[PDB]
């Protein structure tokens, strides 16, 4: 109230209605979750490639406010729905809720631990399947981990509540995957071998990714023990009649169920998964039509009413999913301050090819620094720096290489030719300097040797799986530096999360003991603080609800804090806040 | 087999029954109403539930459907009705 | 001259049968009765369906001999499908916007659909890094006219129920807002 919440400006608390809740007719169906809990894996993919329609996958919970309101949807405004999106929607195959930007962007500004958000999300949806974005040997980071640590997180992630497993590679490169494929596998969960679009497979000025290399990508990820292949277009690059000739040579190529990913960035993501169901694809990843277009998925509805009077349907009740985007277009409103701006589709994307989050990241980077106005030169170098990388897929962590070295080449006024000579001397941000020494992996066709030798001077540069050049973890020694460092015994899911955030673990924990478990409030209330004669019920636990009214705000003293007057149950109570603006003793 | 009680009454009868609870060490549950939402007794319990939504406070006190629903969903075993209100109620 | 046949309705729904196929069909003869050039329709509220697209630009190009002009709205956010499968079916001129002022309410952008026709049968007749460089001074005097935006827009498959034009709901919704009935704006839409 007397500081404002960090990063977005102090505005005052609008006064927002109660969001409308939905009116389903409930239909009673076995799900793919059932088929999970009771039959198997093997039989969900059975059940998959059984379904004519074509099935849906809901990315409301991680994608969609990942590429909108830039991962701040709070578990209590997911809390309201996921009960009516369990019930009303059971013929969705899965709901992405985990993993990707959360995993991190929770910690680091919600103050809410994503652990909890999944086993809440797990309590009130029983019967829907959830799914993460694992990013093969990263997890949910952007560093290299053991292999340990990526089987005690997929470990516990699965014994928490998570169902099918998205596995990708940065440079799709399976090395990186295999392993987590096969914990997955050994978990008993649904292991999804991703393949990340780049390029265009229709277009013979760019033969590095053609056909043939997807073909033969999907053969070998098929060698695996993977039980869906996953298509995942980060750009929304993915052009219609691309889409057909990728789904057809695909499903011609090998027998598993082929799930596409896109983005509507372009503005023809509709029709590229209308032209996928009829090559054959089984699932499709579409949000919520609050939350779809733009930078983030096509609309579930939209992708309904265009298969209504196709030889192919969409198994979705369209009535129900309406009244779910009643809520969904009530509960957007309180995320004002983290709204991009208006959008619009945007066809320049197919020649910088930037992934929608890495773009939004990339334009605040460039608006905190004095290079907003040469947003246009910016999108020429990035497309420059991804030519003379040799065409890399851009993708977390690999798109933010891309991103970051050519914000240092246009911050400082470079060009190709003086970084190709010149700049053997010239300093160089740490993220081009360990995707140049192998931390990311290998590249398809490998690196350019000269401009590799110029980048990195003299360290050293690796050609192997960078899980086997890291040191080892040891579970229990890193538990005791854990429980004396919080001053209790944390679980094995404190453990993980501790070792891939050791920074941002604690400072979730020092503001768990400063301010408490803040993810309880409502979202306007999260953020814009109290107003003057403001009443709100906090619900801290199952039959204790906390009575809040602001009486007063004082003035600040000499020393700056200020003294506000709470009515707290009922009974007054002063708390001394100090002021961050009054700058005195 | 008693491990929770709830009190149907309010004010200082109310907490006396959940100090009664807390020496024999069985848990609280409370009923109040909305205009009752400042109480004392509404926060000495373990667990507080909003009775007679849309009625007369007096008459919310007497609703005994919605003090048997929330016994039963507060997973409460013995109910205690305190002195007046529904103390002498035989339905 | 240009002849405008109202779309409504849905022709591939059986349950609304007084605006059938048959019902264009006599419309589209009774307008090339006159020395009208060019067949239009105008579907006001986003109501084709890419199916229902396709049909009736076929029954009608096999009907008369006029060229067909389309023009249909993003409100259902199928509109890029529609204008593929017309130009499928065999349209002539469809109605579309610059990328800026496209999507939403307004037609479906020109470098939209150039780009989902770029590797068809059919193509789209258009210079698209010229039209991207007019929509980049489109997006810059957007952001003048910050007072006269409809708030954040988005795909509304609502408009297959109630079937408002985009700019009679925008007006509605300020009317109902201006007169104290904008919490029930829902129930005026299903009024
Ligand atoms: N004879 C017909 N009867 C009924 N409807 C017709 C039709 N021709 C088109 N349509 C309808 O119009 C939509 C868009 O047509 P379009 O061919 O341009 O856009 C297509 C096309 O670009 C591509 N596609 C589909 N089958 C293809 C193929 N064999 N080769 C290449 N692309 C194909 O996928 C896009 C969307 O596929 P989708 O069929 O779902 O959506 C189609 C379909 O619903
Ligand atoms: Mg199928
Ligand atoms: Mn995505
Ligand atoms: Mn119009």
């Amino acid at each position: 109230t007397v500081n404002g919440f960090p990063g977005i400006e102090n505005t005052e608390k609008r006064h927002f209605e109660e969001p409308r809740q939905p009116l389903l007719n409930l239909e009673k169906k076995k799900t793919a979750k059932n088929i999970l809990d009771e039959q198997g894996a093997d039989a969900v993919v059975d059940y998959v490639k059984n379904t004519k329609e074509v099935l849906l996958t809901d990315t409301t919970l991680r994608d969609a406010h990942q590429s909108l309101l830039a991962t701040r949807l709070r578990l209590q405004d997911m809390k309201g729905i996921a009960q009516a999106i369990d019930q009303g929607l059971p013929e969705l195959f899965s709901a992405e809720m985990w993993g990707g930007a959360t995993f991190d962007v929770a910690y680091r500004f919600l103050n809410e631990s994503p652990w909890y958000r999944l086993r809440k999300l797990r309590k009130l949806m029983p019967n829907t399947m959830f799914q993460m974005l694992f990013r093969g040997s990263n997890a949910v980071g952007y560093q290299n981990y053991p292999d340990n640590v990526i089987e005690e997180f997929i470990r516990v992630a699965a014994h928490e509540g998570i169902d099918v497993f998205r596995i990708f590679d940065s440079l799709n490169w399976l090395p990186q995957m295999e392993k987590s494929i096969q914990a997955v596998r050994d978990n008993g969960k649904i292991a999804e071998a991703t393949i990340c679009y780049t390029g265009d497979i229709l277009d013979p000025s760019r033969p590095k990714y053609n056909i043939q290399y997807y073909k033969d990508l999907a053969k070998e990820l098929e060698a695996t023990g993977a039980h869906i292949l996953a298509v995942k277009d980060m750009a929304g690059l993915l052009k219609p009649q691309a889409a057909y000739r990728l789904i057809s040579e695909l499903k011609d190529t090998v027998d598993l169920p082929i799930h596409l990913h896109t983005h509507d960035t372009s503005g023809n993501g509709i029709i590229t998964y209308s032209g996928a169901t009829q090559a054959g694809v089984d699932i499709i990843d579409v949000a919520t039509a609050s939350l779809a277009g733009g930078t983030s998925q096509p609309s579930m509805q939209s992708i309904y009413y265009a298969l209504e009077h196709g030889p192919r349907h969409a198994s979705i009740n369209v009535k129900n999913a309406e009244q779910i985007d009643h809520y969904w277009e009530d509960v957007r409103k309180y995320y004002a301050p983290f709204e991009a701006g208006i959008t619009s589709p945007q066809t320049e994307v197919y020649m910088h090819e930037m992934p929608g989050g890495q773009y939004t990241n990339l334009k605040s980077q460039a608006a905190a620094v004095g290079l907003g106005h040469r947003f246009d030169e910016i999108k020429q170098m990035y497309r420059k720096v991804n030519m003379m990388f040799g065409d890399i897929i851009k993708v977390t962590p690999s798109s933010k290489v891309v991103g970051d070295m050519a914000l240092f080449m246009i911050q400082n006024d470079l060009t190709e030719e003086d970084v190709y000579a010149r700049g053997n001397e010239l300093n160089f941000p740490e993220s081009v300097v360990s995707f140049f020494r192998g931390d990311l992996g290998q590249p398809v066709g490998g690196f350019p040797e000269k401009l590799q030798k110029i980048i990195v001077k003299d360290k050293a540069v690796i050609t192997d799986r960078p899980g086997l050049h890291a040191e080892k973890v040891d579970f229990e020694t890193v538990k005791a530096d854990l429980e004396q460092k919080i001053g209790y015994e944390p679980g094995d899911h404190e453990v993980i999360s501790y070792i891939m955030y050791p920074q941002v673990f604690l400072d979730y924990q020092k503001m768990q003991r400063e301010f408490g478990a803040v993810t309880l409030l409502d979202t306007p209330t999260f953020l814009h603080g109290m107003r003057l004669n403001e009443k709100i019920e906090v619900q801290i636990e199952k039959g204790k609800t906390l009575s809040i009214r602001l009486d007063e705000i004082g003035e600040p003293d000499l020393a700056g804090n200020r003294v506000l007057f709470f009515n707290l149950n009922g009974q007054r109570r002063e708390v001394v806040i100090n002021d961050q603006s009054v700058q005195a003793q | 087999h008693m491990k929770k009680l709830l009190v149907a009454n309010r004010g200082e009868i109310a907490v006396r029954v959940f100090r009664a609870c807390n020496e024999l060490g069985l848990s609280t549950v409370a009923v109040y109403a909305r205009e009752d939402e400042y109480s004392v007794h509404r926060f000495k319990a373990d667990e507080s539930y909003l009775i007679g939504q849309g009625k007369k406070p007096i008459d919310a006190y007497l609703d005994i459907d919605d003090i048997i629903r929330v016994a039963l969903e507060s997973g409460a075993d013995a109910i205690h009705p305190g002195y007046g209100l529904l103390s002498e109620n035989l339905e």
